[PDB]
DNA sequence: CACGGCTCGGCCCGGCG
DNA sequence: CGCCGGGCCGAGCCGTG
């Protein structure tokens, strides 16, 4: 019983024509700012206690008394000794908001990223900037229902990172893995464990690639894309049958320069697409099962999260999946290291609060609850690359979430280290 | 040996803002009448009390004195005042600016040069737009329109410069640079290289220090400079001609002061012929005064009475002391020891002896043999540093050979490619299969790979409101304007190496990596665009043999 | 070794600006029969046939069959030299240059070195064509200049005894009918519903040099190539063919 | 390290170290010497006129940046006509009259 | 005597220069520089200005513009982290990276001795001090221009501990650095001016330097 | 919902380009009398007021009164590209579009996005007028186009029985004068002195599409703003209202 | 440190007139 | 024959490599 709910083929856009070309594109960019102010907008006034919304432009007709919500794109996001001061930005105009330093969200607002959709409950000053006391991420229910129980447990396994090919890959592990699954396991409980795991997913880099960056070609023990896709299936399909894959492209792979990505491209990613027992999604993707909702992304932006975010730093990555999951945006930030195409409309923006949140990219295994949330970041299988090593990136290789279906949440955190 | 144009072209250092457009062209402002808003000096006649931006009066014709502004109260003091004050204000506690943003009325002004020096013929007059020295003092106009009216361009300081490539030579044969042995024997040279009396135009005569042998570019441009010279001793200052110039071989003993960039000390020069190549020849003791490296160096080279009659100081920009400088001294005596170090090591030596070439088979590091072979730290201070050196090799001509490189008449990169690649296939040497493509294949992966990754990450900006906002902004308006923003990195940019790198990688053994590096990217720029430019127009004629899909039916 | 005289230069030169406006060089079959010209875009979305029976030449002298490569640029601007009346001569001996005598109040000769041109021959005969149709020059040209207000692909409708024009581009939207019985629609040959879609850049460079005494054929079907084809002195004619789009 | 970058437009003229590059010579004729070098004209016409007078080639032994300055004396290149006869190209005016047909330049010659 | 004066300098150069050399008449003319022949400059760091320039100057012979494009300012300062003694700040420019390594590397030179001559203390940084710079030469190689000779992070911290001379100026690019705001350095951006001097200079040219060290016989740098 | 016909394209598309020249958008009041427009530059610096009479019309079908809003750039080389004689149409029904048809040789129809114009109604009834003339098209035209190469500054001035502009530079001077007794001075209405100036761009943008058969009147004060006016096929005339200087 | 693309005025038209 | 709307080019003018 699952369902591949939200999928970027799944949508289609259509470019809207004004000889320069140039003149097309910048339009598309701005539709794209467009359906995000529009989507979030639409989220944040779907919250009771944000009401009497208006626009910014028209500031100047609400009393310099009146509790006015606005909801804007943060423009920047300037610090000073008595708070904060923002240039939001809505689909009519500009304003300067200032947040207290003693206000109950200000740490909400110290942590947002900038290019987001924010909220804000306030007095509009007749001098030029919108006093606020209250801040609004769109965020998320905090009284969910919960869910009908299932007939029976059943599991779902997390990964991603594969890197096939690069001479990181610590392929024995990997290989145990499989054989993991495949009953070959050293305890009872394992046992049951892999009587019942049905589904597996797979979020990005599920091969290094070529010419990912400066000196790749050292690494490469396969320098060939195709082959590193080919050997890859080698691998996936010693899986059984009696489980599905699902599997989508991260940074590395042979799809988009930009996100989101639809899929691999068909003429280098063949060899996966024949296996039978798969299901390649995009980036990101959305599957339910079992009615259970799985966001995956293969979150490039949490380098942006970490990136202006001064108090999170690694091997503690949950706090960077809740911020991308508080402001329901999976890389708000514009411009800095992660691209995002120019499309029409953001396929980005987390629609629907879901039930389970995985990611990868970084390696650093996490997983953290936040309002009934599991995000789960599903390392790797590569050990630490010298480039990685330039960055001072330390993987955690062979580590495997284990999840059930119906609490929705993460029960076992193998590792596999040791046979790497 | 181009001229030294500034990037935007200059005729004349005088402020104009925006009153002349963008080429800041002032007479347009002079025709179209406009006033204009620039920081400039104003001196004020003591004599009459005329005011106005230049150094003699109108009414009465005596020296006016600078005055100086307080940026606070907006006072005016002339110079000995302010000499008084310290040039801090006496109700103002801050110091008194030599200059104020003013009111020119570039009509009047312009009349007045014309009025002046007689000339009114001027297609264009190209101004600063703004005074980025620290006085802030504006040349007269009347030097702008003598350079004008010559064709002459100008440099920061008010100098004429003229870049050339410099090589070294130390004997010459007049016939190569086109000199009569009579006028040889006026500038002083007696005796060629061996002693004989000079008689016939054959003989290998050895260049002095300072002499300089100058592309005839440099003639053709030196002359305007000439003409230039003269129209301003005359014209303007009211004085004799002095160069007389009428061709280039008028030139032949006049002093030009060869500087460097990087440096502020020039070296004086005598010309003494001209070849017909791009390189301006010169003694090493020369060039390397002048501190260059010859190892591709390029000069600067003005006239003298040019730069004594048009330099000073105050129009030296105050900050950015950059990669060029002025000739803040003039060296008149070269004296190879405090030259420079590269020079100490030249073979002056008539032939290699016996000793050096059996000395090389078993490869001795150079050191252990200096004590053989002649040099010119083994002269110094002796009185015969200048008096003898010599060569191993003749040459016949010094400017014998293709005089331009084919580099410059090639305009497509496409057929660049073809010709830097053209030359591989002919050489034994090079081995382009393989190797001149995958270096030259490699530059072309990278500048692509790199502007596909920026270009995800661009800023947008305006052609008004050069405020480009990291973000599109939803509209397309913009501030102040009320316009579009264009794009930073231009979708033209991206694909303009694809038809070259694919065409490499068609024809030349190139490693599988590159290869599929490259039609991958291909396809990285196509999905990169599928839901912007879509595939729409069809065509008839499919898949001449393309590498990227028949690589990929494999 | 040949020599050729053609009266009307300004003609003649205006014809191959039409060929010249979509390629930069190309090779001319000249065969004792008559000149012939066949060539394509560098885009592969238009093809140039171009057919000169010897007829329409005042004098037509070749011995045997050869191919010129000539830069269609050097030959535009040359060409375009011409004028009115002025009689045009196209002579050829043992050496690689081409001699133009351009010879009115006054005789002027030009000579052109010859270039070799990589030909690239794709011979396509007549293909499914649902409907075909005649009309004057300037209505068509009117319709291109007028889709060009308000977008980049011109879309072609053909029904049973009428023939439409059209195009739309964000806001505007703009329409062309036309039947039998309107004045400019000299025939319609109806097999049943065509529809189409067009670069409205190449048919600009296409249907530019043409008067209102100009008869235009059209044939082409559904999501298909457009062929079009207009005569020079009623003997010698040109035909584009142009790809459609999506 | 001259192999290391080659930017569009420039030519590679000899792989390093390899027989037939620039065949070495001693000496410093009138113009080279202070850290230019010399080289037969012919060799600057049989490489389609690439080098002039002053081109700075970027050398690899004896130090990074060599102008180039003719010197007549020396040996240039030797060549491979398109019939198959091989011909030694001293002088200047020669290879002007027989640059069209160069099938294969063996020998830079001399520097 | 006409690029940076004093006055009069250039006849005692010349007759130093004919007993003792280059180097030699240099550390010369610095002694009566600070012992007042030419006048009073008043100030410390006049003296300390005036004998830096024209020590440079006829050490580069006067041929560049470090001695005037280059070096930005000399003051005088104080180990305020570690004893609060006074030690000489040398503010350079990214211009003089144009006057290449050796003359950079002389103006470390002069920038010792002066300070000996005018008494003052040699410099003494804090770790914060030592790892900011170092930061500097990863960064400013990375990013900015590669150094001719990119040395090792333990060589400059060997520097910076044995440099008793500051190595400073104002910041050249707007490259943000990590140990901000350390004691003294009044901005957190990366000086391309003490970087280069730093790196290509008494580094990339040691031996050269330590043969003026020889020629003038100038203790403190074993 | 209505529908208009009027014949001469070429002459309205000509008129709506001049109100083009200073306005970018307007609106049309429509009412069963005639079309109106009425609007003033972005520099409130101009008044550009346009009569049209049902009258002129070769058909004029209006239901009701409505306000039109639309582009005047698009309208403008909408409206450009008919000719000489063929006819214009304009139909408006339920839908907020605007139909343009162009039917000469044969028919094309356009549609235009009607866009929401923000009224701001000034109207200037008569107002104090010292002097009046009527003078031909071409005498004017020819004399801003003349003050356009000395200044940016016209002046005006208006004596007993004699008319008089000129402008100054730095040097040049530019005079025109001319009175009753000159041909290209149909009428003069002296009050008494009146002087003037405006700016010539403004003046530049009004005078272009003038023939010599086109009388204008001109009314004025000393230091005060012109208003002039010329008939439209004799029914239907513009007014432009310009402020002085100084 | 150096190249190409992109847009901008200034001449240079061909067609309407 | 004039004008005027388009064409072609020289000029910034940017950017990035
Ligand atoms: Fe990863
Ligand atoms: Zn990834
Ligand atoms: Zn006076
Ligand atoms: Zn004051
Ligand atoms: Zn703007």
């Amino acid at each position: 019983n699952y369902e591949v709910k939200f999928d970027v083929r799944q949508v289609k856009l259509r470019p809207p024509k004004v000889g320069k070309e140039g003149e097309i594109i910048v339009e598309a960019y701005a539709s794209l700012f467009k359906s995000r102010l529009s989507k979030l907008k639409r989220i944040l006034r779907e919250n009771p206690e944000i009401s009497n919304v208006v626009d910014i432009g028209k500031l100047n007709y609400v009393s310099g008394d009146e509790e006015v919500t606005i909801i804007g794109l943060v423009n920047s996001k300037r610090e000073t000794n008595r708070g904060l001061i923002f240039e939001v930005e809505d689909k009519t105009g500009i304003v300067k908001v200032f947040l207290p330093k003693d206000s109950e969200d200000y740490r909400e607002a110290f942590k947002v990223l900038p290019d987001a959709v924010v909220a804000f409950k306030g007095f509009y000053s007749k001098k030029g900037i919108f006093f606020a006391n209250k801040f609004y991420l769109p965020d998320v229910p905090l009284y969910r229902k919960q869910k009908p129980p299932l007939e029976e447990k059943v599991y779902a396994i997390l990964i991603s990172d594969i890197h096939v090919g690069s001479r990181e890959f610590c392929e024995k592990a990997f290989l145990k893995f499989l054989e993991w699954l495949n009953g070959h396991v050293e305890s009872k409980e394992e046992e049951e464990i892999v009587s019942r795991v049905k589904y597996l997913i797979i979020a990005g880099d599920v091969v290094d690639g070529i010419g990912i960056y400066p000196g790749q070609y050292s690494d490469l023990v396969i320098p060939d894309i195709f082959d590193q896709y080919e050997a890859l299936a080698n691998l996936l399909a010693n899986v059984p049958e009696h489980i599905t894959m699902f599997i989508g492209p991260g940074n590395a792979d042979a799809a988009r320069p930009a996100i989101p990505q639809p899929e691999f491209y068909k003429e280098y990613a063949k060899p996966i697409y024949k296996l039978k027992n798969a299901i390649i999604i995009s980036n990101p993707a959305v599957i339910r099962l079992h009615g259970r909702d799985f966001l995956i992304a293969h979150g490039r932006g949490i380098e942006d999260v970490v990136s202006f975010v001064p108090g999170l730093t690694h091997h503690k990555p949950g706090l960077p999946m809740v911020e991308l999951l508080k402001m329901r945006h999976l890389a708000p930030t514009f411009g800095g290291k992660v691209p995002i195409a120019p499309d029409p409309e953001d396929l980005l923006v987390i629609e629907e609060v879901p039930d389970l949140v995985q990611m990868g990219h970084v390696h650093v295994y996490d997983a953290v609850v936040y309002r009934g949330v599991q995000l789960v970041n599903s390392a790797t299988w590569q050990a630490q690359t010298e480039f990685q090593k330039m960055v001072n990136i330390v993987p955690t290789p062979a580590k495997v979430p284990v999840v059930d279906v119906e609490s929705a949440r993460v029960v076992k955190v193998l590792d596999f280290s040791g046979w790497c | 040996a181009k001229e030294r144009k500034m990037k935007p072209p200059v005729q004349v250092l005088f402020p104009i803002g925006l009153a002349g457009g963008s080429s800041r062209d002032i007479k347009k402002a002079a025709e179209e009448g406009k006033v204009a808003e620039v920081e400039i000096a104003f001196f004020k006649c003591p004599k009459c009390g005329h005011v106005g931006p230049e150094h003699l009066c109108p009414n009465c014709g005596t020296r006016k004195e600078l005055l100086w502004v307080c940026p606070r109260c907006n006072a005016e003091y002339p110079e000995s005042q302010a000499e008084g004050y310290n040039y801090t204000c006496p109700k103002c506690n801050v110091k008194l600016r030599p200059y104020a943003k003013r009111k020119i009325r570039p009509s009047e002004l312009l009349n007045r040069a014309m009025e002046n020096v007689k000339v009114y013929g001027v297609d264009k007059l190209k101004g600063v737009m703004g005074m980025t020295s620290g006085w802030k003092m504006p040349e007269p106009l009347e030097k702008g329109l003598l350079r004008a009216k010559n064709d002459v361009y100008v440099f920061k300081d008010g100098t004429i410069r003229f870049d050339a490539t410099d090589a070294p030579i130390t004997h010459f044969r007049p016939r190569e640079i086109g000199v009569s042995v009579e006028k040889l024997r006026e500038l002083g040279y007696t005796h060629d290289f061996e002693g004989k009396p000079l008689v016939s135009e054959d003989q290998i005569v050895e260049l002095k220090p300072q002499d300089i042998i100058l592309s005839k570019e440099a003639g053709r441009y030196l002359l305007k400079v000439a003409k230039f010279v003269d129209d301003l001793l005359e014209k303007f200052y009211g004085l004799p001609r002095f160069y007389n110039a009428e061709k280039m071989e008028d030139l032949i003993g006049h002093l030009v002061i060869g500087l460097a960039p990087h440096t502020s000390a020039g070296i004086v020069g005598r010309i003494i012929g001209f070849v017909d190549a791009l390189v301006g020849y010169a003694h090493p003791y020369f060039h390397a005064a002048k501190r260059r490296n010859c190892d591709g160096d390029e000069d600067a080279v003005m006239l003298l009475l040019d730069a004594l009659l048009n330099f000073s100081r105050y129009y030296l920009p105050e900050k950015r002391g950059g990669k060029m400088d002025a000739p803040l001294v003039i060296t008149t005596r070269l004296d190879p020891r405090e030259v420079d170090s590269e020079v100490h090591n030249m073979d002056i030596v008539r032939y290699y002896p016996l000793e050096f070439y059996e000395a090389t088979y078993e490869l001795k590091s150079p050191k252990e043999l200096v004590g053989v072979i002649e040099r010119v730290e083994d002269r110094l201070g002796k009185p015969e540093m200048y008096y003898g050196l010599k060569f191993t090799h003749d040459t016949d001509d010094i400017a014998l050979g293709p005089k331009m490189s084919l580099y410059k008449q090639l305009g497509d990169m496409e057929e660049k490619v073809r010709r830097q690649l053209e030359v591989a296939k002919r050489i034994r040497a090079v081995d382009e299969h393989g190797v001149a493509e995958k270096i030259l294949n490699s530059h072309l992966i990278p500048d692509l790979r790199g502007n596909l990754r920026s270009f995800t990450r661009q800023e947008f900006r305006c052609v008004k409101c050069n405020t480009k906002f990291r973000r599109p902004p939803l509209n397309g308006k913009c501030p102040v304007c009320g316009g579009k923003i264009v794009l930073t990195v231009s979708k033209g940019a991206i694909e303009k190496y694809l038809g070259t790198a694919k065409m490499l990688v068609t024809e030349y053994n190139v490693k599988n990596y590159t290869r599929q590096r490259i039609c991958l990217t291909e396809r990285d720029i196509d999905s990169l665009f599928e839901n912007v430019f879509p595939e729409t127009q069809l065509t008839l004629i499919v898949n001449p043999n393309d590498i990227c899909q028949r690589l990929v039916m494999a | 070794p040949f020599e050729i005289v053609f009266e009307g230069a300004k003609e003649f030169a205006q014809l191959i600006e039409t060929a010249s406006r979509l390629i930069d060089e190309a090779a001319f079959k000249v065969t004792e029969e008559g000149i012939s010209m066949r060539a394509m875009d560098p885009s592969r979305v238009v093809l140039i046939d171009l057919n000169l029976p010897a007829s329409i030449f005042s004098k037509y002298e070749v011995d045997g069959e050869e191919t010129i490569g000539v830069n269609m640029d050097h030959l535009k601007k040359v060409l375009k030299r011409g004028k009115a009346k002025e009689t045009l001569i196209l002579r050829k001996g043992e050496e690689n240059f081409l001699e133009i005598s351009l010879q009115g109040t006054a005789t002027r000769t030009f000579k052109l070195p010859l270039i070799d041109v990589e030909e690239i021959e794709v011979d396509l005969p007549e293909l499914p064509f649902t409907a075909k149709v005649v009309i004057l020059g300037d209505v068509i040209k009117e319709a291109v200049k007028d889709a060009s207000l308000v977008s980049d692909s011109m879309k072609f409708i053909a029904k049973e005894n009428e023939f439409t024009m059209r195009a739309e581009g964000e806001t505007q939207e703009v329409e062309v009918k036309l039947t039998l019985e309107d004045e400019g629609l000299l025939d319609i040959e109806v097999q049943e519903e065509t529809k189409s879609a067009y670069g409205i850049s190449y048919l600009s460079d296409m249907v530019k040099g043409l008067g209102k005494a100009d008869e235009v054929t059209i044939k082409f079907g559904n999501e298909m190539p457009m062929q079009m084809e207009y005569y020079i002195r009623d003997e010698g004619r040109l035909i584009f063919l142009l790809a459609p789009r999506v | 390290k001259y192999a290391k970058e080659v930017i569009g437009g420039r030519p590679l003229f000899s792989d390093p170290s390899k027989p037939g590059g620039f065949r070495l010579r001693y000496g410093r004729s009138r113009a080279s010497g202070f850290a230019t070098w010399g080289i037969n004209p012919a060799t600057m016409i049989l490489v389609d006129e690439f080098l002039a007078i002053g081109t700075q080639l970027k050398t690899e032994r004896p130090g990074k940046g060599a102008v180039v300055t003719p010197v007549t004396t020396i040996e240039g290149p030797i060549v491979k006509l398109k019939d198959g006869s091989v011909l030694r190209v001293d002088d200047y005016n020669l290879a002007l009259k027989v640059r069209e047909d160069v099938e294969e330049i063996l020998y830079l010659g001399d520097a | 005597e006409s690029l940076v004066g004093p006055p009069g300098v250039a006849k005692r150069i010349r007759e130093l220069v004919k007993e003792y050399g280059k180097e030699i008449a240099a550390l010369k003319i610095v002694d009566e520089i600070i012992e007042g022949k030419f006048g009073d400059l008043g100030s410390r760091e006049k003296y300390a200005e005036q004998a830096v320039r024209t020590a440079l100057a006829i050490l580069t012979e006067g041929i560049v513009s470090a001695p005037i494009e280059g070096i930005a300012n000399v003051k005088i300062k104080r180990n305020t982290w570690a004893d609060n003694s006074e030690y000489l700040a040398l503010y350079y420019a990214g211009p003089i990276r144009s006057s290449g390594g050796t003359a950079q590397a002389l103006s470390v030179l002069v920038g010792d001795y002066v300070r000996r001559k005018l008494g003052l203390d040699r410099f003494k940084p804090s770790e914060k001090h030592i790892e900011r710079m170092v930061e500097e030469v990863d960064l400013y190689h990375r990013a900015v221009t590669r150094l001719q000779y990119h040395p090792s992070p333990e060589e400059v911290r060997l520097a910076m501990r044995n440099i008793p001379i500051e190595i400073t100026g104002e910041a050249t690019d707007d490259v943000e650095v990590s140990h901000r705001d350390v004691p003294g350095v009044e901005t957190n951006q990366l000086r391309g001016g003490a970087i280069l001097v730093l790196a290509e200079g008494v580094l990339q040219k040691a031996k050269k330097l330590v043969k003026y060290i020889d020629k003038m016989g100038i203790e403190g740098w074993e």
